[PDB]
């Protein structure tokens, strides 16, 4: 947020420089702790705007491009199954602190379920994360794997 | 048709059939039409011993594709 002092004497006219011949300046609020230092006591405060150009933000677009020989990489095939032998193991955990979860809910009154999950697991969103997690990374090795065997041959 | 019916049994169970056999396997009465049946169905005849011999959707790509569509659109 840029500034610009006020005059000086005009506190006389109180009529510090603004005109408000348009609502584009009032719509921004000064701020609390700005006001503290003084903000419309000795500068009054203007308005930002970053003007774009469309060569700039076509090609800033280029920070989150990879590189082109990485999509058809895939990575080595020990990790692809230890982690889906480990993910399979935290299901199985997490299914049972599921079933526990519902085994201890039954008896539960609405005062500690809205704060009973702060603190601990809650073994549903676990269970959900883990899956569309795995999901999604075992959809891209199959994909991976397909495509390349396919097209590269 | 009991006769092509039969061909059609024989030529993916036998192996290496003696035409003699043959003849009376197929029903037929005389040697010589057992062998016209048997050029006809492309059986060859080396020293009578017939040696019978003889879409869905893309695989991986396309159902993994699908899955993801499936799992996206809704979202």
């Amino acid at each position: 947020d840029a500034f610009r002092l006020i005059d000086t004497g005009a506190l006389i006219n109180n009529l510090e420089p603004r005109q408000t011949t348009s609502n584009t300046g009032l719509l921004n609020k000064a701020n609390i702790q700005a006001l503290i230092h003084g903000l419309n006591r000795h500068y009054y405060s203007l308005n930002i705007d970053y003007h774009k150009t469309a060569k700039e933000t076509k090609m800033l677009m280029n920070l989150h491009k990879e590189q082109w020989q990485s999509g058809l990489k895939m990575y080595d095939y020990e990790e692809k199954e230890e982690s889906n032998l480990a993910a399979t193991k935290s299901m199985v955990k997490i299914a049972e602190q599921y079933s526990k979860r519902i085994e201890e809910e039954k008896e539960l009154t609405e005062e500690e379920l809205k704060t009973r999950y702060v603190g601990r697991q809650d073994p549903k969103k676990h269970l959900s994360e883990t899956a569309d997690e795995t999901l999604e990374n075992n959809i891209v090795s199959v994909l991976t794997a397909g495509v390349n065997s396919v097209a590269i041959k | 048709a009991i006769r092509d019916e039969i061909a059609k049994n024989t030529e993916l169970s036998y192996d290496f059939l003696p035409l003699s056999n043959i003849k009376a396997l197929l029903f037929f009465n005389n040697e010589k039409e057992t062998e016209k049946f048997a050029l006809e169905r492309n059986w060859p005849i080396v020293n009578s011993k017939v040696y019978f011999n003889n879409d869905q959707k893309t695989n991986i790509i396309e159902k993994a594709m699908d899955y993801a569509i499936s799992i996206e659109n809704i979202v």
